[PDB]
RNA sequence: CCAUAGGUUAAUGAGGCGAACCGGGGGAACUGAAACAUCUAAGUACCCCGAGGAAAAGAAAUCAACCGAGAUUCCCCCAG
RNA sequence: GAUGGGGUUAGCGCAAGCGAAGCUCUUGAUCGAAGCCCCGGUAAACGGCGGCCGUAACUAUAACGGUCCUAAGGUAGCGA
RNA sequence: UGAGCCUUGAUGUGUAGGAUAGGUGGGAGGCUUUGAAGUGUGGACGCCAGUCUGCAUGGAGCCGACCUUGAAAUACCACCCUUUAAUGUUUGAUGUUCUAACGUUGACCCGUAAUCCGGGUUGCGGACAGUGUCUGGUGGGUAGUUUGACUGGGGCGGUCU
RNA sequence: GCUUGACUGCGAGCGUGACGGCGCGAGCAGGUGCGAAAGCAGGUCAUAGUGAUCCGGUGGUUCUGAAUGGAAGGGCCAUC
RNA sequence: AGGGGCGUAGUUCAAUUGGUAGAGCACCGGUUUCCAAAACCGGGUGUUGGGAGUUCGAGUCUCUCCGCCCCUGCCA
């Protein structure tokens, strides 16, 4: 589904507004984008589906850092 | 193309760059290079425009520092102002004879005055003194029934002004050879009159540059 | 996205200039094709040290330069025996071999390749002047006393 | 090419059921407004996930007001 | 986010008041595509095919028109 | 190739006239082998009337200055205004040359007894496409509703203060 | 002819309305105008010329100001 | 509301952009031919919506007094 690998980040749901305020329900959903991350460690190529938030992190904390933080949730790679 | 006296000029003032009252004043008078003395000339833009009609200004100041521009008066008023025009020193006091001198060419005067019951003979004038802009106007002080002070209000240092088309202001604060710091006296009580000049609807900033020049010389701008 | 270069990237700079560069540069093609490494706080002290380093190694073999140099340099005159040219020309020249053979016993060694022998191949008898070059910048100096043999 | 993916064993664990209570993910309309859109109904009904005998919450980046109080939960007031 | 207006106050002032810097509230210059306006095309695209006036040897009628509305006012064929 | 300003050059005919006389002061000056006037095409533009000055030539002349004329002059200056031209400064708009993101429902290899999937190799495309947030337009495609009362029944007509 | 009473604060007592409300009012206070004054003037001979509340805008206002000083905002007055 | 726009002879529509409002067709005349009609001229048709400025002087620029417009826009 759509779930980023990094943030875990889902859908949410919340309200078409209008100049009348008419509300209806409607969904947001995060800006998800399948990348290869390049992991030096293991000199290889790794398939992440990681929002454009989930992005930014991955410079900041390291590649291999979040990936060890995944590893504790626990998945497949 | 250009000579050496006009390289010099350009090569003393740098106008590409703005400059400080101080320093301004200061190149004033380092640029006055002429065989005869030369007055200041005020070259002021305005932000405002005077294409809307409502936005014109016109004013008067004295200055007491005063700019030698001759300044002979011309009065046409009757009876008891008329020795007090004299007493205050008018050249020319009359009414239909200094008219009728007018209309025959006698132009020995620079600034006219007239009292309101010498508007009836002045409007007769119009033809002549309107387009050189020396008919007297309310709007400048110029026509008061107390004429005594407007003639002497004028004579030092009076100083009119009117706006252009562009939206300029071209004034005189006084000669050249005047002290620097006397010099930006003159102009700082110039500028005050024409902030209460100033209307309100104009959206933009009153001035637009503040520059100064002389003769030959090139313009400094004032900060 | 600031990362440490590796080499001479482009406009860049050359290698070892760390340098703010859009995000996706780096993500994407320097690093994934070893052309540079993120310059973060733990990287760029490990490359400062790596110029640290190279520049005492640069230091050290100066300093050791100038050590071979006093060593010969201050006299240290050598003698070198060969069949005497009867008052002239000493018959035979002496060169790469024996010139090299006299500074091993006598103290520093120095390779064939190193010596130079500026004043042809030193054929007559007599006193000379060899000079050596011990180190790109280090310019030694040796007399020689030929004797015959 | 190492490797890695993958593959074969061996150990553990989980699977399902069950009333309500609990937490979380989703989430109406009838109705009321004497109509009806905001609003109300209502985060109710319902669906889904998970846990326990309780759950949840919980040890101040909290309140107070120049005096002070000192986690959370629950009850009566404050107060329609 | 150009510019302008406010709030606050370091400070200056007997105080009236003024007001640095910072923060903050707002005004919205400049940039800005499609669309719309605009210019054409398209009716085996959806659709539309009227009135007025004059004019043939008795009349009549109006081809031959003219005129207005309109975009243009029904051809072949058929027709109580 | 855009739109800006910055500076510089050039541009200013209702007419009278000096006439290719913006706007406004300053201004009696002006002005200068440093090229006086000149003289020769540097002139290009333009009203073809005129204008500025490749540069060479000659060496002090040059010019506020009537009249009408808004009117007194690219004789005098700040420097600006219009017509603008070049020049300096900034965002973008397409086009292209890329690959490295990304795409491949191209080929090949492996997982593998496999027209799935994944990985690898390669080709092609490529900073597009595509997707997310925000946003303009469109949208009976799909919803939720409204669509008054009086009234010799109702509708139609009329009426509502 | 001269003028702004087309006044400000109020108002005994009445009228007419289910009410919201509408209408009439001597007199009082402060300031006016016209008259020499008595006096008259709180619009127009009278009865039609009109629209509640909410919300927002403008001016004024020592009323309020969520720790305190301000301010925002609100209130009151005038008014759209 | 806000930003662009337009109102010239009975018939419409050009312009000038401060100096200077024509053409169109209708009408009456005149030409033209042996004569008609067609054509070609003369000419009679204007306050440039309107009002006030700016101005030596503006139907022109400005302010606008409006009608008629196109775009766009807001919760008494
Ligand atoms: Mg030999
Ligand atoms: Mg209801
Ligand atoms: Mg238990
Ligand atoms: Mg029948
Ligand atoms: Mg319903
Ligand atoms: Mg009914
Ligand atoms: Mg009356």
């Amino acid at each position: 589904s759509r779930v980023c690998q990094v943030t875990g980040k889902r859908p949410v749901t919340g309200n078409n507004r209008s100049h009348a305020l008419n509300a209806t329900k409607r969904r947001f959903l995060p800006n998800l984008h399948s990348h290869r991350f390049w992991v030096e460690s293991e000199k290889r190529f790794v398939t992440l589906r990681v929002s454009a938030k989930g992005m930014r992190v991955i410079d900041k904390k390291g590649i291999d850092t979040v990936l060890a933080e995944l590893r504790a949730r626990g998945e497949k790679y | 193309k250009l000579t050496k006296r006009m390289r010099v000029i350009r090569e003393k003032v740098d106008a590409t760059k703005q400059y400080d009252i101080n320093e301004a004043i200061a190149l004033l008078k380092e640029l006055a290079t002429a065989k005869f003395v030369e007055s200041v000339d005020v070259a002021v833009n305005l932000g405002i425009d005077a294409r809307k009609s409502d936005q014109n200004v016109r004013g008067a100041t004295v200055l007491p520092h005063g700019t030698g521009r001759s300044v002979r008066v011309a009065v046409f008023t009757q009876g008891a102002n008329a020795e007090a025009a004299k007493a205050a020193g008018a050249e020319l006091v009359g009414m239909e004879d200094l008219a009728d001198q007018i209309k025959k060419g006698e132009m020995n005067f620079d600034v006219v005055i007239a009292s309101p019951d010498a508007m009836r003979v002045v409007g007769q004038l119009g033809q002549v003194l309107g387009p050189r802009g020396l008919m007297p106007n309310p709007k400048v002080g110029t026509v008061t029934p107390n004429v005594a002070e407007a003639v002497k209000n004028a004579k030092a240092g009076q100083v009119r002004y009117r706006n252009d088309k562009n939206g300029i202001i071209h004034t005189t604060i006084g000669k050249v050879d005047f002290d620097a710091d006397k010099l930006k006296e003159n102009l700082e009580a110039l500028l005050v009159a024409l902030k209460k000049a100033k209307p309100t609807q104009a959206k933009g900033v009153y001035i637009k540059k503040v520059s100064i020049s002389t003769t030959m010389g090139a313009g400094v701008a004032v900060d | 996205m600031q990362v440490i270069l590796l080499d001479k990237v482009a406009n860049l700079g050359s290698l070892g200039d760390q340098v703010n560069v859009k995000a996706g540069y780096a993500r994407n093609f320097l690093v994934p094709q070893g052309k540079a490494v993120p310059a973060t706080k733990k990287n760029i002290e490990f490359f400062e040290a790596r110029r640290a380093e190279l520049e005492a190694k640069l230091a050290e073999v100066l300093a050791a330069a100038n050590a071979r140099a006093e060593k010969i340099n201050a006299l240290e005159t050598v003698t070198i025996a060969s069949k005497a040219g009867d008052e002239g020309k000493l018959f035979g020249s002496i060169g790469t071999r024996d010139i090299a053979d006299a500074v091993t016993a006598a103290g520093v060694e120095v390779a064939k390749s190193e010596v130079r022998l500026p004043n042809g191949v030193l054929r007559t008898t007599g006193e000379h002047e060899v000079s050596f070059q011990v180190h790109s910048e280090v310019f030694a100096k040796v007399i020689v006393n030929v004797v015959a043999e």
